[PDB]
């Protein structure tokens, strides 16, 4: 019984970590959309401050 | 006696003799063809020129037209005669009934009441809404503001507050529509007229179709009537439909007035233009104004300069979020951002305060776990963090409520939940006396007995 | 006679018009009587005909249009030489210590050209500072530059106080301290600490305090550099302390914004890297003498990437990074041994003994960082019999890098210590090689030299 439970622990941790890797992968794709939006907003704000400050 | 010399969009430049130049905020007049256009001067440029904003459509204005200098500011009817009638920013009647029989007219630009005259009140105001008067109770004679993005519930919530506070309240009321839909103004006018409360409400409407000057000054036109009712010794309700449009209309005109842009293209005078209005909407020793203001936040950005500068002017701030509405949880109030000046052990008693802070602590602890749950799944939580999470979700459900003004949407009948009846339900959920019920037993119910009764049907 | 007149005053910026023969040159210094009090202006630009735009080196309030202005025909020039030791001076070289007139014999202009690449000499004489961790992990030569990096409250200013004291007392070297954007409380603490420790008569102090216009805070670094260069030309080895580069860059940003120049990467002036190169390139070891430099540099928001620290790095020869986490555990100096670095830490210059000791220490600590989390999850009794020894020796090495300073005695009352490099290497090598496995850890804390650890263990 102990040994079957050990093999089952391993076979369960395997699938748990597979799911966790897929969740991390699906979370990168949202963080990167947020990041690109922030990058664009920063370029726009800086360049507008410069141009519309001059003259 | 003056000539137009420029017309840029909504702002008009007029030239007067050197000895006759109008004062700031005086109102001029032009015959725009088969029309009469009122201009309100904003700046005295040099050399007899004066720069003005048109209170109407600017199209069709030639250069060189002749403008007449009315020697007084914009002045609106005010008092008891203006009650149950719809008015322009200029105080003209907009419903098809006759003239307003007003006795007296007031200029819409006024100084705020002195620091000496103010008053403070601890008297709590009760509303039928669980989340509002648990997390952010507000008091008679104080300011409330509903913050939200586009389409999250800050108009439905205001109509529910109207229903729950304004019908059961004896004094007069004032509703200023500032840059919002005309459909909603007509709907509200007919609801009031069909329930025979219209004879206690005064309506000013400067909706989104109108040009910038109307949206810019309509809020002051409404405050002037609220102030007249206040000074008569009464106590008043003032509902503002969207105060953000009042600063947006200023942003639209600022650059044409020749002023350098500030942080995100906003006028440089944003905080002053906002304070000079919100400092005169207050209660005083002679009478009190209770006000609810919807406050649009652009692009859901709560740090945009306009909401950020508005936060400081309110007693109770209710913050609505899209990520809660998308779960179907209405009203979509965010209880980790709603707050009130009135939430003190001295004001609401120890039990209310303690339950509110317990709810906040559980919901924040649940926010802290949302990333580990996202990566590693829920089975990796300690045996008691799972309990925290289950109670947090039950509380999230239980803050939902059906509204009498949302039957048109969900069909379910509205519910009115008394405060005594809600702090008990939340004490119960937190202490653990309702773990047996499923989560969906709490969704869209009134008192807690309705939840235990709903569990019987799943 | 006075030959110019003010025509504008907008904040700190003053415009003066001269007849088109007498237009002052750029960086010339003007003078005007702002009431009962004199005020000097530094020319920044010649624009248009006759008119000249200037930055006021003082309070701009009280200026009228049409005041007479007299143009000194030389840049801002300051007293230099032995006469300035032990005095405090502002950017204009006036005494602000109330001990009266300076007694100068000579004055130099603060604007001058950097030494040619032809005149430099490479030298590898390592400075010996007396601080264990800085000597071991971040050695720096004469004529080099050292940057103390960190947030607020980590210890840059007291580390510089200690370096000043050690160099002045153990080596009798002259020093110059340029308080760019100084906090007056810290300037008074520094003055009283240096006079109490009896080093003041070998340090000359220049203060541009925070409550002063931008031009003062910008030109104070050049005043200090000019005094250091006067000492160098005498054939000495001076050491120049700049109390914050970050405030030099902010003063430059302010000055550039006032003059209306078009801004750059994060609101920084367009000329950032050129101001930094004008400053940093006068600090060098010529064939006649040497200027070494230690420079505190605040990193705002820990990012190491905004243009100010990003542009300073190109010039430094060694970097000491201070962390508040280490400081909160109480082990001052709070230097991080794994991130601090030096271009001079290679065997050809420090010798295989020093290089080996430094890399050994880094290796032990880098391994202890591995072991920390196994100790956390599995407990220490599961470690190997070799790993438990690595843990004990890493903890002892980590204690032994702390040291009590002579200038920190006011904070803790414990007396300070000076530790040579020979004793530093001997102690760290002994620790790493097990010669002290019999002492308890706390025998190494705030101890000083290694013999004092055995003297302390007996007391425990
Ligand atoms: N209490 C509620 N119950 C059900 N649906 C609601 C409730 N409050 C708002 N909604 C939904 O949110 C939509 C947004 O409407 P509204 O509140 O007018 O947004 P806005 O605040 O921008 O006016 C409503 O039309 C309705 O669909
Ligand atoms: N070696 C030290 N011994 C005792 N206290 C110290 C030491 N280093 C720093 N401190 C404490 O840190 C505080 C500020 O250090 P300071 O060097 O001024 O920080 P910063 O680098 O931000 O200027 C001082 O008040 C002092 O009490
Ligand atoms: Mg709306
Ligand atoms: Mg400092």
């Amino acid at each position: 019984g102990v040994v079957e439970n050990l093999a089952s622990e391993q076979a369960a941790r395997m699938v748990a970590m597979k799911a966790a890797t897929d969740n991390g992968g699906s979370l990168i794709k949202e963080l990167q959309l947020v990041y690109n939006k922030a990058r664009q907003a920063s370029i726009t704000q800086e360049l507008t401050e410069i141009v519309s400050g001059a003259a | 006696t003056g000539k137009i010399v420029q017309v840029i969009g909504a702002v008009v430049d007029v030239e007067f003799p050197q000895d006759a130049v109008p004062r700031v905020y005086d109102a001029l007049e032009v015959q725009n063809g088969n029309e009469r256009l009122v201009l309100e001067v904003q700046q005295q440029l040099g050399g007899g020129i004066v720069r003005t904003i048109a209170m109407g459509s600017s199209d069709g204005l030639r250069r060189g037209l002749d403008v007449k200098d009315l020697e007084h500011p914009i002045e609106v009817p005010v008092g008891k005669a203006t009650l149950g009638r719809i008015m322009n920013v200029l105080g003209e009647p907009v419903d098809m009934k006759g003239e307003i029989g007003e006795e007296e007219r007031w200029a819409i630009h006024r100084a705020a009441p002195s620091y000496e005259e103010l008053s403070n009140s601890q008297e709590l105001l009760e509303t039928g809404i669980k989340v509002i008067d648990l997390m952010a109770p507000f008091a008679k004679g104080g300011k409330v503001g509903l913050f939200g993005g586009a389409g999250v519930g800050k108009t439905v919530n205001m109509m529910e507050l109207i229903r729950n506070i304004a019908i059961e309240h004896s004094g007069y009321s004032v509703f200023a529509g500032v840059g919002e839909r005309t459909r909603e103004g007509n709907d509200f006018y007919h609801e009031m007229t069909d329930s025979n409360v219209i004879d206690k409400v005064s309506l000013v409407y400067g909706q989104m179709n109108e040009p910038p000057g109307n949206r810019l000054r309509v809020a002051l036109t409404g405050l002037t009537m609220a102030e007249k009712f206040r000074d008569e010794g009464r106590d008043v309700l003032l509902f503002v439909d969207n105060i953000y449009r009042y600063t947006l209309a200023g942003t639209e005109v600022s650059a044409l007035l020749g002023r350098m842009p500030s942080a995100v293209g906003y006028q440089p005078t944003l905080a002053e233009e906002m304070g000079v209005l919100q400092e005169r909407i207050t209660s005083t020793k002679t009478g009190s104004i209770t006000s609810v203001q919807a406050v649009y936040v652009p692009a859901d950005d709560l740090t945009d300069p306009s909401p950020a500068t508005t936060f400081a002017h309110l007693d109770a701030t209710v913050v609505l979020s899209r990520q809660i509405a998308s779960l179907g949880i209405y009203p979509a109030v965010d209880p980790l951002d709603s707050t009130s000046r009135q939430l003190d052990p001295l004001v609401v008693g120890q039990e209310h305060y303690d339950t509110a802070r317990g709810v906040q602590s559980i919901l924040q602890r649940y926010q802290e776990l949302k990333d580990i749950i996202a990566i590693l799944g829920m089975d990796e939580l300690s045996e008691e963090d799972k309990l925290v999470v289950a109670r947090a979700r039950k509380i999230q459900r239980f803050l939902s409520q059906p509204f009498f003004v949302a039957e048109v949407f969900t069909g379910s009948p509205g519910k009115y939940v008394s405060l005594k009846d809600t702090i008990r339900g939340f004490k119960g959920i937190m202490e653990g006396e309702y773990d047996h019920l499923p989560e969906q037993a709490f969704y869209m119910v009134g008192s807690i007995e309705e939840a235990v009764e709903k569990a019987k049907k799943l």
